[PDB]
């Protein structure tokens, strides 16, 4: 429902950045950086969710969601 | 003693000696106000934040020792003596009857 | 030195201050043009102490916690801007409001400010004052020789000199109409100049959109109603008593923590 | 040391407790919209000694104040821009932060761009637009603030005056200027035309006075006052007697 | 802190009880249809300490034991339902119950409350409507060119239009009559809502069943008598300053414990 | 402080405007074309202390319970439209109205 309180602590709001490397052809995979966004204490053992990055022409051009690693 | 006091990166400590929760020591976010429960539970607020956002961060680890399970050490801290330790094990299981 | 000494000084100055503001409304019953004004109080800050809503135990909360209150502080006075009874002083010089608007002066200093008593006068010079002696924009200029002064219901000011069947228009009476009212400062003298909570000044013919009808030999007075202040002023005595009381009380408590 | 020092001490700071409620009670008197405070009092923890049965006390700790909302007297502004509250409701008030808080003085006024906002200046939810040329402003049961302007014989529908409702009314937080913000015990603020869903119809022209009845309060000073004596006395035997044992 | 001082707290407070019900009862002496509330007192808890009935010395009862009570609790206030003076007011739309019935109002969110003031307007689509504007049941509708308004004792409603010598029956005021009148619950504006003490609502045109007969421009004014009023108020003073009294009697005795 | 102080307030706001409608119906008695006023009161809200109809019993119910008032509140001002009585002036220029007209 659009009128209800909802307060989270597993959450995180991060933006994801990655590199297109040269002749990429679709399948491969790439390293990504995710970074926290907004007030998150920690990234210690979370999961990235299905996230489209785009380019500067604002396209998608690969699909992002693994297991983040964390120094600690 | 129950003169708990806050850091200010946040964590809690008893004399000098931080206080041990379900989640080993108790790190509590830096300057919130803090709401120990009757059982224990921590509730942190965030000055500013209005009061639906008070959210439990840990419980304080409440034991039950008699007198003739105890033995003071030479820091002032009581500890469970040897045979109170193999009886009761080294780590002491909280238990959840305790009021605080 | 003791908190329920702080709270019952701080209910102490707060009827004070209601019976100062009754004690004013009263001293201006005949004043033309006034409005009565009324106060409004708030308490002040509240104890956090235990804060409410926290886990009273893992599975349970604290319903209404333990929250001690400060005292109570006026946030601000309202004047109540009501058509006041009108009355008929049979002269050609005093004019009333009907409406929502009010006559504008200039202030010896040249700024404007705006006045809703209608007791006007004539100068030396001719122009049309308060009784102030301040000069009430636009500037209606009566000539010297007038027989009567006419000013109609949307504030044309005519002058009928002698021999001539025909009125000389001799100015045009407006009024300001401000989008709140009850913000204006009040400088005395039934003068109140605009601030930035009243709104501007939006000059309006009376009688068009909302500026009041002005009435010729007709005085607006005060609206003050004097029974309700009578039964305000035995209401602020007795909690002026029950405040002193409970100062009182502290102070009994504290002598026999002295005597300890 | 060991004693009864701090069994009076405690009880002596639950009078204070109690006597600083009164003295809130009694200086809110004139508040408009405000609910008395009631503090709770409920012993501390007890020692068992145990034979070859026997249980000693502590003292007494406050627990929590409660608000008392009961619907107060209505009393008369003849403004009409004031409404009070016939039922269970909360006015909704936007803070400059941005948080809503709810209030129950419904004591308003139009601030210079139209807009109603409470006396504090904070603005009202759901924002109304009373336009400039208004000649009278008609607040309705079911909150429908209707504007009359010159010449149109009919009046413009501007806004409506939703009431929010808790299940819990106790358990909001009184932040201070008269005003109360959601909390976990008092969740879920419910939005509801005045009128229906439980909620509680509008007076134009009234104000709700405060709740607070005189003779408990003077009364309880009495008891404050005596219980507080009680235990100063208490307070000094237990000097007299720890003075007789050093002595020795 | 001290029994005695609790029995007089109740008692003071109890009185004010009183006193709320008289200024009630004089606040709404213009009121149509009003009808004014007594309240009824009840004792508070009695302690049984020694038994009245144990056995002493095996063959002896003891009589009377210490049965110390505690103070006052009011019952409720119960309305006084009789028939107020009717007063000519000379309205084709004022209608006046000589007897036990009660007029339905539909309330807009959809419930039917019940009121007895029989001052009726009609609204702009010429419904027959409450001064607060809720809208009579059945539903009387008024055309627009009505000439004369006749209300019978029988309830029906005739409405005379121009061209026509004979009067057009436009509807039929019925009253309603409970079990119990006293068991509505007064929610302001005149109006009762029907709750389970006071029965199920019994329509019944007026005349029969023992509903009452209207009266045409006559209204039923409230029943309060005031001399009645002025003597209770001089009771529930002399009742007061004399709890207060006791009051104060046990504070003289809880300060000389104190003090020693 | 004390209700019963409000509810009188209330009482005395509520006589005084019945002295003002009577002082000015009594001002315009010469008046032509002019329609008399009359003030209607209401009951102010009611306190529930104790539930007329409360089931205080699982047999028993409370009959007409603790419902201490508030003051009261006058309803509207109303104006008696009825046909006052004709004068003759014998002017061309006066007109009077039989029935229930008006002129614009």
């Amino acid at each position: 429902p659009t009128g209800t309180n909802m307060q989270l602590k597993n959450v995180a709001a991060v933006m994801v950045t990655a590199s297109y490397p040269p002749f990429a052809r679709q399948g491969q995979t790439i390293d990504v950086v995710v970074s926290s966004m907004g007030n998150a204490k920690s990234l210690r053992g979370g999961t990235l969710l299905m996230t489209p990055l785009k380019g500067v022409d604002s396209q998608v051009y690969a699909l992002a969601q693994g297991n983040i690693l964390v120094g600690g | 003693n129950g003169n708990i006091q806050v850091g200010p990166t946040g964590q809690l400590t008893i004399q000098g000696h931080p206080v041990i929760g379900e989640g080993g020591p108790i790190t509590v976010p830096e300057g919130s106000e803090i709401t120990i429960a009757a059982d224990g539970t921590i509730s942190a607020l965030n000055p500013g934040d209005p009061p639906n956002t008070v959210a439990p961060v840990g419980r304080l680890k409440l034991v039950k020792a008699e007198g003739n399970e105890v033995q003071r050490s030479d820091d002032g801290l009581f500890r469970l003596t040897a045979e109170a330790q193999a009886e009761r094990g080294a780590v002491l299981a909280a238990d959840p009857s305790i009021r605080i | 030195m003791i908190s329920s000494l702080w709270i019952a000084k701080t209910g102490l100055d707060a009827q004070q201050t209601n019976m100062d503001v009754i004690a004013n409304n009263l001293a201006n019953v005949s004043t033309n043009g006034f409005k009565r004004q009324r106060a409004v109080f708030e308490d002040l800050l509240y104890q956090t102490i235990r804060q409410p809503g926290a886990q009273s135990s893992e599975q349970t909360t604290l319903p209404s916690g333990l929250q001690i209150g400060t005292g109570v502080r006026p946030v601000a006075t309202e004047r109540l801007h009501s058509q006041g009874n009108l009355s008929q002083t049979n002269n050609s010089k005093d004019v009333a409001i009907k409406g929502q608007g009010f006559f504008q002066v200039m202030l010896p200093d040249g700024t404007s400010a705006y006045t809703r008593d209608g007791s006007f006068q004539v100068d030396q010079n001719g122009q049309l004052v308060t009784a102030g002696g301040f000069q009430v924009q636009p500037a209606i200029t009566i000539p010297a020789n007038a027989l009567s002064i006419t000013i109609g219901r949307d504030g044309v000011v005519s002058v009928t000199q002698q021999g001539q069947a025909a009125p000389v228009q001799v100015g045009q009476l407006n009024l300001t109409t401000f989008m709140n009212d009850t913000g204006l400062e009040s400088i005395g003298e039934n003068l109140y100049i605009e601030t930035q909570s009243s709104g501007a000044p939006n000059e309006s013919t009376p009688g068009l959109n909302g500026a009041g009808l002005l009435y010729q030999g007709y005085v607006e007075t005060s609206n003050v109603n004097v029974a309700e202040e009578l039964v305000n002023m035995i209401q602020v005595q007795r909690a002026y008593e029950i405040n002193s009381k409970a100062v009182s009380t502290t102070d009994q408590m504290l002598q026999k923590l002295t005597q300890l």
